[PDB]
RNA sequence: UGCGAAAGCAGUUGAAGACAAGUGGCUUGUCGUUCGUUAAAAUGGCCUCGUCAAACGGUGGUACAGCGUGUUUAAUUGACAUGGGUUGAUAACCUGAACAGUCUCAUCGUGGC
């Protein structure tokens, strides 16, 4: 059965992500709402649905940390200078990231982000990073809980896309 | 006003500092490249340092200091460093 | 005896329950539940004016 | 309250905090809260401190 | 953390004769049109139903003007003598005009060529003709025969009722706006008679003694009616037969009245009055018929009207003068593929469980002095004060913000001759006003405290200081003589 | 500092010790030192979260100014893909899934654009 057949979408579905563990599918598009569907075979029902006014969304991602695997954030963003982060609690507590900590000129839209894991490499402490693709060649990497700008990576040309690879080292 | 440091192989930026308020006309370095001094039309001389062992093993310049000594501009800067002259 | 526990699903698959004294309710009884339909997301760390 | 990015020496500010900051510190395991003590020194007749933590994400006063 | 408080514009204690909401609303009736008529404009009525046209009765023609172009759309010229009254029916479908030969002729409106019926009333001139306001098929015509007549417009041969009883020159009718059996007529002997039409009709049920010869009687409530005649107008409760207000705020005789209800206004009701000396005034029936605004015109104003209660467009006040001209013052009022790609941008969360809203409201744009005070550019804020296009309260509020906030001296430190002349050249103008002169005093005192040597060097601000000295001399003569007047009426307590 | 009224009316400003500089002393100046008295400066300034346009309601002085229209005594709607790239010493141009249900376009014909 078509997953959003239970509750129709009012726009083109711009991004789409499953949960890492739960049977949940998050859809979202330019009608500035994001919907979670409990999927199964027969009856894909709608878990919950949050309409962010004035903020059409273009990328929406389930993040789930590696330390305790108990956070379950949803990071979502469109052609805006902010990016929302909903903390899943089953009212809804969402926060807004809107500060590039000195780097606002090189990041004028939070559209193309990706969420990934990062290790401290002096402790064995991981934390999530969001990675924003900016204007010149810039990728602005920032913390997924505090929003602090961690580092930036500039390529030479027109940055078009990027991806995240991981490689294990030891135990 | 920005001062950028670029890895030569891979031809790509390592770190950018937003140091001056207007153009950076002239910049220079010492012998062992523990410091980079820089100056321009906003008439301050900035010093970017990499002298710490952690700075040298991490290749991380820091924006160490900044002095206001000139009256109008700085169009030329140079450095000499010897046993009895630095 | 005198106690009736009904079940439904509040979100998509999570069961919610309700106890009822079924002997003293009327015949055509319509249980009312509070369920999110258009409610403005009132954050606890912010007043209503944003 | 300023927070200095020590890589590029870049400040991020939070400017009108109804008291002077006499103590500030990061708090969480990932550093998601800042706790502050604000001394509120418009009255000179008493030392009246406001305790204000705030989440580091959007810099909003969670639990003043 | 908060948002930054806006710079509050310095408001002083209010002076007398402030701008009331009533006079702000009635003062935005502007862009006057003066149309020269062939003779004195005696009557003017408005279309009720699409309340957007008005008929002006000049001599021997009646012109319907439109309320969007203010030109004559249509005109009625086939009268033999002076046409006197011209009013629209309550459905706005046809137009009656009483004529100086006692021939009421009713055409249909918006068609001057089809005269629908010509009631031959009295041989005397018929001076007022109006349809019923409740009923549609009865027309009340009073004439210089001292008798009004109610005509059924089906049987237009004999009048269906003949309201006599008045001793001299009945010039006005009116109908009472809830009881449709009740006709109040007004004559040049005073004595508003009023008649129940189910009775005989040759005797009024009572009579209201306006002492002056009345010129008009209108009905405001279903209960109270207003009669103008002579220098005043009086209002009469009709359930109790009794006068309860009288306003005599004119010099000459009040010629006409009309009344507005429920229209878009601070005033919930408005009676305006036109009075043969140039003045038309508006009185508010809710606070005891007090006058709120007025217009003065270039001659004796003979008749006036406003747009009716449901005008929904360009709103008009018209006044026709005895000079033979007409004055109107109005207040006015990408691809289908791309849209299918960008479909959802107008949804606003209807079927959605939670609806989050944290888009902050966009506030008013900051002026340059306010953003410079924000950016702590205090000398630049003083410079932004003394540009030419700045309001006087805005220059005052940035002076007061720099005075309270930081330092006059900081704002004045790096100056010289060419950059102080704006400040002192404004201080010449600001020393006259009461609200500015304290701030002007301490700013001039500080600038002569810390620029006493530039006083010696530059001669072209010495003369500015001398002009400032004579200004403070004039102002101190004024502030002394005000204290003398204060004492000389303290003596009279 | 005390009494006061918002004016004013009475009182001042010592000692010890340590350290620094200058020329063991002498001079000068300090004190995260004590006892007694009611007693200007290190170039170093305040965050993002959406602008623009047009109204409307009160408030001051109707073009001027200001506050508000999320609920209020009252009173608001609308545009824009809130990006990227090239010049530009703000704009123009290019660009992202940007023609096409009232189907759009091409080409060959037929009849009268």
């Amino acid at each position: 059965k078509d997953a959003n057949a239970s509750h129709p979408s009012h726009s083109a579905i711009q991004s789409l992500s499953f949960h890492p563990s739960k049977p949940l599918l998050l859809t979202g598009g330019y009608d500035k709402t994001l919907r979670i569907y409990h999927i199964d075979g027969k009856t894909n029902h709608l878990v919950t649905s949050l309409h962010l006014v004035g903020s059409p969304i273009q990328t929406c991602t389930f993040y789930t940390s590696l330390s305790n695997q108990n956070q379950q954030n949803i990071f979502t963003a469109g052609r805006r200078r902010y990016m929302h982060s909903w903390d899943l609690s089953l009212t809804a507590k969402i926060e807004k990231f809107s500060r590039l900590y000195g780097h606002e000129s090189t990041q004028r839209s939070f559209e193309n982000f990706k969420v990934a894991h990062l290790q401290n490499s002096q402790t064995n402490s991981v934390h999530g990073i969001v990675l924003l693709q900016g204007n010149n060649g810039w990728i602005n990497i920032l913390h997924s809980t505090s929003g602090l700008w961690l580092m930036g990576c500039k390529i030479e040309g027109v940055i078009t896309d990027f991806c995240i690879d991981y490689q294990p080292i030891s135990r | 006003g920005s001062i950028k440091f670029w890895d030569f192989q891979f031809a790509t930026l390592n770190q950018s500092f937003k140091a001056h308020d207007a153009d950076v006309l002239c910049l220079t370095t010492d012998t062992d490249n523990n410091y980079v001094f820089s100056a321009g039309v906003d008439r301050k001389i900035f010093q970017f340092s990499q002298n710490t062992n952690k700075s040298q093993k991490n290749n991380r310049w820091v924006n160490s200091s900044n002095r206001l000594l000139h009256g109008n501009d700085i169009r030329a800067i140079c450095a000499y460093q010897s046993k009895g002259a630095d | 005896k005198d106690l009736l526990n009904v079940s439904w699903l509040q979100n998509a698959t999570m069961p919610y329950f309700k106890n009822l004294q079924w002997r003293e309710i009327p015949n055509e009884y319509t249980v009312e539940i509070s369920l999110n339909w258009n409610n403005k997301n009132k954050s606890a760390d912010r007043d209503l004016h944003g | 309250m300023s927070l200095w990015q020590l890589e590029t020496n870049s400040q991020q500010f939070l400017p009108r905090l109804n008291g002077i900051i006499i103590d500030c510190q990061v708090l969480g395991p990932q550093g998601n809260y800042y706790s502050l003590i604000l001394q509120m020194t418009e009255n000179n007749s008493n030392s009246d401190y406001q305790f204000l933590l705030l989440n580091a994400s959007d810099l909003t006063s969670k639990l003043s | 953390s908060t948002a930054r408080p806006r710079i509050i514009t310095s408001k002083a204690p209010l002076l007398p004769q402030q701008t009331t909401p009533e006079q702000r609303y009635w003062r935005q009736y502007t862009s006057a049109q003066l149309v020269k008529e062939h003779n004195s404009v005696t009557h003017i009525s408005f279309n009720p139903q699409h309340p957007h046209d008005f008929a002006v009765t000049s001599s021997t023609r009646v012109q319907i003007f439109s309320s969007r172009t203010r030109q004559v759309i249509k005109t009625f010229s086939r009268f033999k003598d002076v046409v006197y009254s011209a009013s629209f029916r309550s459905d706005g479908k046809l137009l009656c005009a009483g004529d100086a030969t006692g021939l009421v002729s009713v055409y249909d409106s918006y068609n001057p060529r089809t005269i629908l019926l010509s009631i031959n009333a009295s041989t005397h001139p018929t001076h007022v003709t109006k349809f019923h306001t409740q009923d549609n098929k009865i027309l009340a015509t009073a004439s210089d025969d001292r008798v009004t007549r109610l005509w059924d417009i089906s049987n237009a041969y004999e009048p269906q009722l003949e309201l006599t009883g008045a001793t001299d020159y009945v010039r006005t009718l009116s109908f009472i706006p809830a009881a449709p059996h009740l006709v109040a007529t007004g004559s040049y002997d005073g004595l508003i008679r009023l008649y129940d039409t189910r009775s005989s009709g040759s005797t009024p049920i009572y009579s209201l003694n306006h002492d002056q010869p009345v010129e008009n009687v209108i009905a405001v409530s279903p209960t109270q009616i207003v009669s103008c005649g002579g220098n005043n107008f009086k209002v009469w409760d009709l359930t109790s037969n009794k006068k309860l207000y009288e306003r005599g705020n004119f010099n000459k005789a009040v010629t006409c009245l009309d009344y507005v209800e429920n229209f878009d206004s601070p005033m919930q009701s408005a009676l305006i009055a036109s009075s043969l000396d140039g003045h038309v005034k508006v009185f508010d029936p809710l606070d005891n018929f007090q006058v709120k605004f007025g217009w003065k015109f270039s001659g004796p104003v003979l008749s006036c009207a406003v747009s009716p209660s449901t005008a929904q467009g360009n709103r008009h006040l018209v006044a026709g003068l005895s000079s033979g001209l007409l004055a109107i013052r109005t207040k006015k009022k990408k691809s289908n593929n791309f849209q299918r790609m960008m479909r959802g941008s107008e949804y606003q969360g209807d079927q959605e469980h939670i609806i989050h809203n944290d888009k902050v409201r966009s506030q008013r744009r900051m002026r340059a002095f306010e953003r410079n005070i924000n950016q702590f550019k205090w000398s630049e804020a003083l410079d932004n004060a003394f540009v030419p296009g700045m309001a006087k309260e805005l220059t005052l509020t940035v002076l007061q913000e720099l005075r309270k906030r930081g330092k006059v001296r900081v704002a004045l430190y790096g100056r010289d001759e060419s950059t102080l002349e704006p400040l002192l050249n404004w201080c010449l103008k600001g020393i006259e006003d009461v609200r500015s002169a304290s701030i002007v005093a301490d700013w001039v005192a500080v600038v002569l405290e810390l620029y006493g040597n530039t006083l010696e060097s530059s001669p072209v601000l010495q003369e500015l200081m001398i002009d400032l000295k004579t200004k403070v001399r004039h102002e101190i003569h004024k502030s002394k003589e005000a204290q003398r007047i204060e004492g000389m009426l303290q003596l009279l307590t």
